Order: structure tokens, then C-alpha cells, then sequence
RNA sequence: AUUAGGGUUCGAUUCCGGAGAGGGAGCCUGAGAAAUAGCUACCACUUCUACGGAGGGCAGCAGGCGCGCAAAUUGCCCAAUGUCAAAACAAAACGAUGAGGCAGCGAAAAGAAAUAGAGUUGUUUGUCAUUUCAAUGGGGGAUAUUUAAACCCAUCCAAUAUCGAGUAACAAUUGGAGGACAAGUCUGGUGCCAGCACCCGCGGUAAUUCCAGCUCCAAAAGCGUAUAUUAA
């Protein structure tokens, strides 16, 4: 009552729900990114959707329109920061020409995996989300998280994972500390 | 006539749940069935994929 | 074929209007003739009281016996038929029970081959009749 | 407006026409507002005739415009 | 690899601003300890910011509203340094002069207040207040 | 809310404007009231009484009782945000405030996210049986930190000196497998019965449809159902 603070939705689900071909795309996709559910492709298609949308818009509009120019200005410089586009392609025509997986190849799970911290998808998860990467010297736990190109350089290890410059974890401590109760 | 009611419900012979080991719950579920499926069996196309195909019966 | 003048917007105004009522749907949402006689009031549930239990035959090609009660709604004192949804739930419940009725899924519109019954019952004692069946729940008393 | 009718004693009802347009059906429609307007002596108009009309404090429950020029 | 290393406290300050109105400085306070058991002391970070601004003593600077970063390393944190303790203890919210120690005793309950003064609405003069 | 567009539907409810304080009416005071934690009177209801009398007004907050398909604590505090005031703060010396904030309850709704990961060996892969190896939470604590105080969060498990997974039992659910519609000519029961089935239909004994087991499917910390409403 009397709280103002805002929130919307990320996701919406397909319009068919048993779709085989979309199905099987879905399954490709889970696996080939290791996803927990079709959810995070849903959020990754309403971002999509939402691009795409204000792409159209302001396609519509004449190139000589400010709304059109400050927009698409707007517009190429998140796709060339976040990834999602090359340096190379700088027209507003090529963000309606992305795709799911041109996304899904920022997440900092497929980073990490691409860039051989771990060695899958399914380990790059869960070495996120144990507080063993860190980009830019700040720990990230979050999988979902897009990795900018100038950040893409500073992602390594924490200094505080054991793989790294902290201290031993629970396999080694709780074996030392029984070697202790041992002793 | 309603002295029928549960009639095939209390005929029914109880036949109790297996006992099964535990299945991956999270995205490790979702991995099995990558694999099992796309990665696992790697029939060609153009032939008809049963995901629950039977020992024959009758 | 229709108008098509520039200030003709009263005479267009007037024919949506008028056409409006020979739709079936809007005419039932916008007229209280239905909701007087919906037994629920315009409720999505109602609460009753179980007057009696009947079997209702199937209309044909079918042919069997679907296990109904006569209950009594609290709020209006009127006389509903409601199925019950489950094989051997009928035992679950006895005359002047307190239940909890739903409709049947059309809309006040008989659903199935069961004549005139377009209601189904959901609780029994304050618990879930689709529970008891379970046995995820034991009924009161 | 124009004047629609005289019958009072110093006072006329005058006619607002105008077309309002009606959205969903990008069309208009025409529809008229009738207005109580105080006629000073100093004009004498006669129906069908067009007048200026300036708004002043209420003179009677429906009077709030005096008759400024006839046109 | 990691070599063990005493724990080392950093203090730094950020936005920092003297106003005579309240005879006192106001400063963000972000405190680096990389290898550190826990969160920081508030005594101890006022030590050691006592030590750094060469305040005369360490009980007339004040520190609140210490957050920790997500992964460790640093908090960070709002602090006023005031000109005496004459000032700090003048100046000073009830709460924080609590926290120092020099804080005044808990008031009785507000239930109680409240019962008590609707209840000496009923009555006249020297019967009230008793 | 939903919608390519045009539209369609919703708005008791946080901000603004109106109206009201059981119902009517009348009023006094005051800059401002036709005020109701003002007054007066009627009409409903009510409470006390020593029977003469005297009271009441939660569509404030908490909380009852009804009514229903349907909705939380008789909590803590003015620390903040404001209001009033004769009033900065402090000093014998802390103004009130159910406004408001804080917590409790709270799968209305929204966001992020677990339920394992890398291998060995046997049994192109893959599977399965082994065999390792680390990691990290949930949780348990704290020099503490937060906070009006608590509480959450965050931080840490030595800095000299800090606990903890292997059936990682710390064991995922809800709906389904005739079609629409993803997924069984499997195996038991049952035999137009019991049932199921939005609709089409299934059950009259070799049930793809019921009651079960096993298997598979879909979404997933969610998933059914009813009734609305938008799209279709
Ligand atoms: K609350
Ligand atoms: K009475
Ligand atoms: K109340
Ligand atoms: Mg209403
Ligand atoms: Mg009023
Ligand atoms: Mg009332
Ligand atoms: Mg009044
Ligand atoms: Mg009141
Ligand atoms: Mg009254
Ligand atoms: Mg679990
Ligand atoms: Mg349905
Ligand atoms: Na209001």
C-alpha cells in the first residue's frame, strides 16, 4: 500500500504449445547451452521480440527523423558493446537479422566455456554459480549474465576461489581438520 | 443403483511402486535428455524417431 | 452493403448499436436475464449443502449410471444437480454435507453425455474431494 | 452563433453548430448546443440571423452571454 | 596459490565536505580488507580513521551505514569527523550517541505513556500527573 | 489487460477531483464545518444502573462477529518521510502522531536462481557397473555487520586462532501418452458395469481412452480446475 517501487514480466510463453519442430529446437538449444528450463529462451526471445520491435519503428520512420537517428545511434551501440552484432555491420537493418543463439553466445556460462575456464557448459554453471569467476575482479554468480566485449578480457578466476589466490575449500579443510582431530 | 460405486476401483489388484533410484532434477534432467536423445541416438533423417517404443505383445 | 459518407458517423454509431443485440454472447454479457438465472450468482464457486444422492443414466449411445447429488446452495436456497468427478467418491459423501460445488467447464452448458448437469462437486467437508481420492487427505469426522 | 429563437423579452436562444468527429469510425457527426443570451435594445435580431455572443457574470439560471454585434 | 598474509584494514574517502553548521566533516568511507575473516570492526575502522585524519581523539568521529560489496574486499560507509566531543555529543542522534556509549537511557514504553495519558484525560487538576 | 493495424475490455483500490461517517435533519464555534474520535433532536439498534439516572457510534489501526468462492498482528517504533505546535539541538531537561515507517502473516503478482561437476577402469560412441577427485551451497555459527532495536540481506569460517553432502536420503512436483496435442498396437484388472471424455469419442471380454504397474511425454518450484475478460 502506497509502494511505488516497479516491476514487469521477462518471459511469455509460445503460442502452440506442442510444437514438434519448435520442441526439438528448444532441446537442441537447452542442450547445446545448458539451460535449467525453456524459460531463459523465452526471456531471450521477448528481448528479441522487443529489439526487433523498436528496430521495425524505426525503420518506418525517415532517416533525416532525430527520433530515428538518436534511436538507432542508441540501438547500434548496445549490440556492438554487448556482442550481439559485428564492428563491421553498422546499419539499423542488421539488428532485425539477429537470432537467439547470437545472444546465447553472450551469457557468461558459454564465455567461460568458450574461453576454457571450465571444460563444458554444464561445468562453466557451476563454476559461476560457486563463486569461482570473477570479470573484471568483481565475483559473478549469475550464469544469465552478458558479458560485454571489453569485459570479455578481464573474466578469469577469483581471487578468492581456491582456484586462485584464496584459500583451500571444503574437500581439503574438512580433510585437514580431521587430520588435525587425528593428531 | 448406486451400490455400484468403486466397483472396479476395489477390484483393482494393488500392485505397489518400484523402488528406482533417483533421477536428475535440475538442468542435469535436461542434459540427460540432450544426450540420450540428439547426442546418444544418432539416426539418420528421414526415419520415424519412437520415443517410447514397445517390446511386441498380442 | 452499408454508409459510406463522410458525416455518417451518427447513422454507423446507431447500426452497431442496433446489431450489437444479435450477438448471443454480448447480448448474455450485457443482460442480467442469465446472471438472475445462474444459480451461482456470478460466482465462480458456490457452497451447498448436500440434500440427497441420485444416479443420472447417460444419454445414448452411452449407457451407465453417473453418480449426482441434489444439493441446496447456502446463499440462495436453490436446488443444483452436481456431479461427482471420481470413481468411489461418492462414498466419500453423505446427506447434509457441507461441499463446495464448481461449474462443470462450458459455462452453465451440459457437458458430456450426463442430461442436465453442469455442475461438479470440488470439496467435501472442507476438504478436497480430488484429495480424499489421493488418499492425500483423510475426511473429518 | 445564430439566433434560433426571440419570443422572450430581452433575451434570445442561439444556435452552436458543429461537426464532432467520432473516432472508430474516422467520420463526423452533426450536433448543435442551444445557449440563453441576453439581447440588448441597442440590436434587434431576427431568426436565422448571426450574432456575437461575450460571456459575462449570470443574469437569470440559464443567461450567461450578451449580445455584443449581429452580423 | 595462496600465501597467508596478516589481515590489513585500507581506509579511503570519498566526497568529502566541511561544514561549520554543524561544527563537523562528512565523508563516504570504503574500507579495502582483501584477506579479512568477517566485516570490519566499526571501532576499529574509526581507530584507524582517527589515526589517518590526526583527529585529536578517536570518540569524536562517527560511522554508520556500513555496507558490505557482493564478493567481499570492501565495505562501504558514511562518517563525520566533528571539531570536539562537545559537538559530537551536542550534534548526535540518540541511536548513534548509543552505539559510542554516551547515549541516554531507553524511555519508558509508549503503550504505557499512551494508557497513562488517556487516562489523566478524565480527570481535573492535581489529580493528574500524581 | 489484450491487441499487426483498427479495436475490445477494466478501473472499489496508492496520485488528483467528488461524496460520506448507522440513517435523516438542524446547528454552534471558527478564517474555513452544515464537522461527526463537535453539539441538538427524531428513528433504528444498542451499554451501564444502587431504577432515580447515565451512555454509544471502527466506511482510523490492530482485532472480533456475521456474510460469503473470497482477503493478514488486539505486533515494534517515531530512526526516516511529513503534519500540528508555545517548539532547533544540547543541557535536572528525548512534544505528540495506528499519518508513516519496521517486522509478523502472505505460491495475488514480478525478478534471480539449487537439486550436482570433472574424470579412471572395465562394460566411434554412448550406456551401464565401478573407481576416484575436488568444489559449493542449504544449513550451523561469528571479530562482527545491519537495524530505532531487531530482522533479513551481504561478509567470513583465521588475521595467531574459526564448522559442515555421497543413496551428495539434503531423495520435484503437477498434469498427460486414440485425435485435436508432445508422448505406449507394453502388461495386468474391468466388461455399455465401474468409470472416462471441454469436443470427437472410449467401455457390450484379445479397452491405443476406464482402475492399476512399468515406460515415455510437457511444463517445472511449480502444475491442475472453476468463473470472468482480451486475443483467436
Ligand atoms: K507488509
Ligand atoms: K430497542
Ligand atoms: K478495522
Ligand atoms: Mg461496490
Ligand atoms: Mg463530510
Ligand atoms: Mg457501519
Ligand atoms: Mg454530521
Ligand atoms: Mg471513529
Ligand atoms: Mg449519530
Ligand atoms: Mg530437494
Ligand atoms: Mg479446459
Ligand atoms: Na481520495
Amino acid at each position: 500500500m502506497r509502494n511505488y517501487n516497479n516491476f514487469n514480466r521477462v518471459w511469455k510463453a509460445p503460442r502452440r504449445p506442442f510444437e514438434k519442430e519448435r520442441l526439438d529446437r528448444e532441446m537442441k538449444l537447452c542442450g547445446q547451452y545448458g539451460l535449467r528450463c525453456k524459460r531463459e529462451i523465452w526471456r531471450v526471445n521477448m528481448t528479441l521480440s522487443k529489439m526487433r520491435r523498436t528496430a521495425r519503428l524505426l525503420l518506418t520512420l525517415p532517416e533525416n527523423h532525430p527520433r530515428r537517428l538518436l534511436e538507432g545511434s542508441a540501438i547500434m551501440r548496445r549490440c556492438h558493446e554487448y556482442g550481439f552484432l559485428d564492428e563491421e555491420k553498422d546499419k539499423l537493418d542488421y539488428v532485425l537479422s539477429l537470432t537467439v543463439p547470437d545472444i546465447l553466445e553472450r551469457r557468461l556460462q558459454t564465455i567461460v566455456f568458450k574461453a576454457g575456464l571450465a571444460k563444458s557448459v554444464h561445468h562453466a554453471r557451476v563454476l559461476i554459480q560457486q563463486r569461482h569467476i570473477a570479470v573484471a575482479k568483481q565475483i559473478v554468480t549469475i550464469p544469465s549474465f552478458i558479458v560485454r566485449v571489453s569485459s570479455e578480457r578481464h573474466i578469469a578466476f577469483a581471487d578468492a576461489s581456491p582456484f586462485g589466490n584464496g584459500r583451500t575449500g571444503r574437500v581439503k579443510r574438512v580433510r585437514a581438520k580431521a587430520a588435525k582431530r587425528h593428531a | 443403483s448406486l451400490a455400484r460405486a468403486g466397483k472396479v476401483k476395489n477390484q483393482t489388484p494393488k500392485v505397489a511402486k518400484q523402488e528406482k533410484p533417483k533421477q536428475p532434477r535440475g538442468r542435469a534432467l535436461k542434459r540427460l535428455k540432450y544426450t540420450r536423445r540428439f547426442l546418444s541416438k544418432t539416426v539418420k533423417p528421414g526415419e520415424k524417431v519412437h520415443m517410447n517404443k514397445q517390446p511386441p505383445g498380442k | 452493403t452499408k454508409t459510406n459518407g463522410q458525416n455518417a458517423a451518427r447513422k454507423l454509431v446507431r447500426l452497431r448499436c442496433r446489431n450489437r443485440w444479435a450477438d448471443k454472447g454480448w447480448k448474455r454479457a450485457h443482460t442480467f436475464s442469465a446472471r438472475k438465472a445462474n444459480p451461482f450468482g456470478g460466482s465462480s464457486h458456490a457452497k451447498g449443502i448436500v440434500l440427497e444422492k441420485i444416479g443420472v443414466g447417460a444419454k445414448q449411445p452411452n449407457s451407465a449410471i453417473r453418480k449426482c447429488v441434489r444439493v441446496q446452495l447456502i446463499k440462495n436456497d436453490k436446488k443444483i444437480i452436481a456431479f461427482v468427478p471420481n470413481d468411489g467418491c461418492l462414498h466419500f459423501i453423505e446427506e447434509n454435507d457441507e461441499v463446495l460445488v464448481s461449474g462443470f467447464g462450458r459455462s452453465g452448458h451440459a457437458v458430456g453425455d450426463i442430461p442436465g448437469v453442469r455442475f461438479k462437486i470440488v470439496k467435501v467437508s472442507n476438504v478436497g474431494l480430488y484429495a480424499l481420492y489421493r488418499q492425500k487427505k483423510e475426511k473429518p469426522r | 452563433g445564430v439566433v434560433h429563437s426571440t419570443k422572450m423579452h430581452r433575451t434570445i436562444i442561439i444556435r452552436r453548430n458543429y461537426l464532432h468527429f467520432i473516432k472508430k469510425y474516422q467520420r463526423y457527426q452533426k450536433r448543435h448546443k442551444s445557449l440563453a443570451v441576453h439581447c440588448s435594445p441597442a440590436f434587434d435580431p431576427k431568426q436565422g440571423d448571426e450574432v456575437v455572443i461575450g460571456q459575462c457574470r449570470p443574469l437569470s439560471k440559464t443567461i450567461r452571454y450578451n449580445v455584443l454585434e449581429v452580423v | 596459490v595462496f600465501q597467508k598474509k596478516k589481515a590489513e584494514v585500507c581506509i579511503r574517502t570519498s566526497q568529502f565536505k566541511v561544514n561549520k553548521l554543524l561544527n563537523r566533516k562528512q565523508f563516504i568511507v570504503e574500507v579495502n580488507h582483501p584477506h579479512w575473516c568477517g566485516t570490519v570492526p566499526t571501532q576499529l575502522i574509526r581507530k584507524k580513521l582517527a589515526t589517518l585524519y590526526k583527529v585529536p581523539d578517536a570518540s569524536q568521529v562517527s560511522l554508520f551505514g556500513f555496507k558490505t560489496k557482493f564478493g567481499g574486499g570492501k565495505t562501504t560507509g558514511f562518517g563525520l569527523i566533528y571539531d570536539d566531543l562537545a559537538s559530537l555529543k551536542r550534534f548526535e542522534p540518540n541511536y548513534r550517541k548509543t552505539r559510542m556509549g554516551f547515549g541516554k537511557a531507553r524511555l519508558p514504553a509508549r503503550k504505557s505513556v499512551k494508557e497513562r495519558r488517556n487516562r489523566n484525560k478524565k480527570l481535573r487538576g492535581k489529580a493528574k500527573g500524581k
